[PDB]
């Protein structure tokens, strides 16, 4: 108890805050800065272009839940909305083909583009600041060549396979100098959108706006976003011998370790710990551990689908929590 | 990494259409 | 059909990987848990993703109606 | 000047406040939560608790009982003010460890 | 002092939680009362009882030594009793039976956990009333 | 609906909890099952639309922690607030009853949570099963508001 969530046998105790007045006869946790601010901290494990691993410490479920809520499915990136099928001659469906291209994730960032008003006619909904134009023309021909009888399709044909690289980027308007120093390309460009054989052929555009993870998971600009709290590990008495050895495979390989000379089992990094209670099976341990995890310390993991970096994605997600608690602030109560 | 890319760049996504 | 470009459930894209899955399973050969942690399917949906996909694309242009 | 946003409902209400409903449009469990959290943590709430009645309409509806001290609408401007503050602090505290890196 | 409806030291004969992990149905004799029986229901997560300990149980009303009608608790500085009780519960005694010649039972149930005080004289004190604080400590 | 609760060939409930329903209602009064006061209003919250006013009991623990019982959420779930006019007075077995330890014992000292008392719509013992608040029983508390 007391912020620790119990990991038993059989259930999942202590789970919810209780860090509120009215909780106990002491009406303490009133909210207040400069208690909270100076409780609170982050440490981050690591960062990359695509995966960041951070720990926010001291802070309550909801507000974790919430940037995590945000992130998978409020915080704006830009994908395919719109497909125009000048010809299409492959095997792939027109519609299951726009469905793959709109789940292609771009290498745009938002903010470049405003939002589209869907209000507006639609001769006049997408602008140079609105929509991305992306263009695919591709036409398979058999290799003018002679390899072996029946090889690979990659050299009995040309062009037999669509990856989303073939996308190309077609500015309009004034985009031709904004977008100049960064050309929109596919996050991944070896996606493979189609396949064709000889004679067959993929002419498309298609119009890329902002949207919400919320409208259409291509908008999530996650690949996951989540959290996980903090394992905690206590052995409660002395674990030595074959037992320690016992004890030790009960988990991932670097948790726990053996110290040298006094031989008993010590827990040596409780965050590579999957909390698969394997030890709370065998009776030998039943009253010699206590597994755990600390409620308010989570281990956010959030891997971007690559429009823009995952920190950057987080701190999207705390102004956006932030805005939201403004805007309802600044609205008036209407009766 | 290590940049405040939220600092440098003025979003306009961000904000509600 | 073709590969999914995204896990159906994390949406971790998985698109770009059918093609190197296939040449680490043919070429260089490895097992197919080996060869889908090499590319860096860890949570098991992105990894039924790529193991359980039947590519019958290839099938279907076959019977190409444009020779 | 938005007039649609947050409503008070009238019939969930009391008399002199200090125990109000109120309706936000376009509000989940993401707000919804937090909120609820925040305004808990006033000593004068006695009862705060969100409910979204159908998943149908993009509709939250937080309910707000205070002890005679403030009136629901108060503990709900507090509520939003913490709510920000708290956000504040985070961006503070995780832009300076992106900076430190 | 005058809030007192009942109190008395008991000792636990037994404990046994019967399929429940956080509440123990607890059974005790009044120590220097050779009729008082107790069995109770103890959170035991908040308030650990062993076999053979013995509890200073109270059973009072007003803890004290709008119109709002939802219960606040009592402030923090607000001296009371359960500042020296460990364990406080209420509740309400909701029967009264008689098991045989000057001998009665009271039933009070604390949310759902069940007190049954076996006794002799108890009468101008126990009422079958809402007001029925449970007190406990080691 | 709400004048065909009842089948007429035998005047039982026939439009009561189903499967989920009872089992959340079992796992909410499980004698197990304590909630702090945030926990106690979300679930009033959900209960409702967060369009009713609940007056909140005085806790079953009120030492070391302010702490409801389930059977208080499920009490205020029969009547939430003074106004509301449902007084509830019933006495059920439950589906599994296993008797007290003594064969002179009431039937609410069952060993397990076999036997529901509620007294002025305060629910005093005993989980709320299928009997309670299923079909085919008239100590049904949906029969008994009824
Ligand atoms: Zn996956």
């Amino acid at each position: 108890m007391s912020n620790i969530v119990g990991i038993e046998y059989n259930r999942v105790t202590n789970t919810t805050s209780t860090d509120f007045p009215g909780f106990s006869k002491d009406a303490e946790n009133e909210w207040n800065v400069e208690k909270f601010k100076k409780d609170f901290e982050v440490n981050i494990s690591s960062l990359d272009a695509r995966e960041a691993n951070f720990d926010l410490i001291n802070i309550d479920t909801s507000i974790a839940n919430a940037f995590r809520r945000i992130m998978i499915s409020e915080v704006p990136s830009v994908a395919a909305e719109y497909v125009y099928f000048f010809n299409n001659t492959s095997v792939i469906q027109d519609e299951v083909l726009a469905h793959r291209i709109g789940l292609v994730p771009l290498k745009v960032d938002p903010d470049m583009l405003t939002w589209v008003d869907s209000n507006l006619p639609d001769d006049e909904k997408f602008t140079d600041e609105n929509t991305i134009v992306l263009s695919l023309n591709v036409k398979c021909t058999r290799n003018p060549d002679a390899p072996k009888g029946s090889t690979d399709p990659k050299e009995l044909y040309n062009n037999a396979h669509v990856y989303a690289r073939d996308l190309k980027f077609e500015p309009q308007g004034r985009q031709s100098t904004t977008f100049a120093d960064c050309p929109v390309v596919p996050a991944d460009p070896d996606i493979l959108l189609a396949k064709l054989r000889p004679g067959q052929e993929i002419s498309l555009k298609a119009h890329c706006i902002l949207g919400i993870g919320g409208d259409h998971a291509k908008f999530s600009p996650v690949s996951t976003a989540s959290y996980r709290l903090l394992p905690q590990i206590n052995i409660l008495q002395p674990i030595k011998g074959e037992s320690a050895r016992r004890f030790q495979k009960c988990f991932p390989p670097g948790v726990i370790g053996i110290d040298e000379g006094s031989d008993e089992a010590y827990v040596k990094d409780a965050r590579k710990d999957t909390v698969s209670r394997e030890v709370l099976r065998y009776e030998e341990f039943a009253d010699k551990v206590k597994l755990g995890r600390v409620r308010n310390h989570f281990i956010f993991n959030v891997e971007s689908a690559g429009a823009m970096t995952p920190e950057e994605i987080f701190f999207k997600s705390v102004r956006i929590l932030k805005n939201k608690a403004e805007y309802l602030k600044n609205c008036p109560i209407t009766q | 990494v290590s940049r405040d890319t939220w600092n440098t760049k003025n979003m306009r996504s961000l904000e509600p259409p | 059909m073709i590969v999914p470009v995204r896990c159906f459930s994390c949406g971790k894209v998985v698109g770009d990987k059918w093609e190197s899955y296939l040449n680490l399973l043919q070429e260089d050969e490895l097992d197919e848990g080996t060869a889908l942690s090499r590319l860096g399917l860890k949570r098991y949906c992105c990894r039924r993703m790529i193991l359980t996909h039947v590519d019958l694309i290839e099938k279907f242009l076959r019977y190409n109606p444009l020779e | 000047p938005d007039r649609e946003k947050i409503k008070l409902l009238t019939q969930a209400t009391s008399e002199d406040g200090t125990s109000a409903s109120f309706q936000i449009v376009e509000e989940d469990h993401t707000l919804g939560n937090a909120l609820r959290y925040v305004i808990m943590k006033n000593p004068d709430v006695e009862f705060c608790g969100y409910s979204i009645p159908h998943p149908s309409e993009n509709l939250l509806n937080i309910r707000i009982q205070t002890y005679g001290e403030t009136t629901a609408v108060d503990a709900l401007q507090k509520g939003l003010k913490d709510l920000m503050d708290l956000c504040d602090v985070v961006e503070s505290k995780f832009t300076e460890k992106i900076k430190s890196m | 002092m005058s809030n007192t409806l009942f109190d008395d030291i008991f000792q636990v004969s037994e404990v046994d939680p019967g399929r429940y992990n956080k509440v123990c149905r607890i059974e005790a004799a009044s120590t220097t009362q050779d009729q008082c029986k107790l069995t109770l229901d103890i959170n035991v997560e908040l308030f650990p009882v062993a076999a053979q300990d013995s509890l200073t149980v109270t059973i009072a009303s007003s803890l004290n030594l709008s119109a709002t009608r939802s219960w606040r608790p009592p402030q923090a500085g607000d001296r009371s009793l359960a500042d020296d009780y460990d364990y406080v519960m209420y509740g309400t005694a909701y029967k009264f039976e008689e098991v045989s010649k000057d001998l009665i039972a009271v039933y009070y149930s604390f949310g759902g956990l069940l007190m049954r005080l076996e006794g002799n004289y108890r009468n101008l004190n126990n009422l079958k009333q809402e007001n029925a604080y449970l007190l406990i400590r080691r | 609906v709400k004048n065909n609760l009842l089948t007429p060939k035998s005047g039982e409930p026939i439009i009561a909890a189903t499967q989920d329903f009872i089992t959340g209602s079992y796992l909410i009064s499980h004698k197990d099952s304590f909630y702090d006061r945030a926990t106690l209003t979300q679930l009033l919250s959900m209960m409702s639309d967060g369009i009713e006013h609940f007056d909140i009991p005085p806790p079953a623990i009120m030492k070391p922690y302010y702490l409801w019982t389930g059977k208080q959420v499920f009490s205020l779930l029969i009547k939430p607030n003074h106004n509301s006019p449902v007084v509830i007075n019933l006495d059920a077995k439950n589906k599994v009853f296993v008797p007290p330890k003594s064969k002179s014992l009431p039937n609410e000292m069952s060993q397990n949570d076999g036997f529901v008392i509620i007294r002025g719509s305060q629910i005093l013992s005993g989980v709320m099963d299928k009997s309670v608040l299923g079909d085919g029983k008239k100590h049904s508390v949906f029969y008994t508001i009824l």
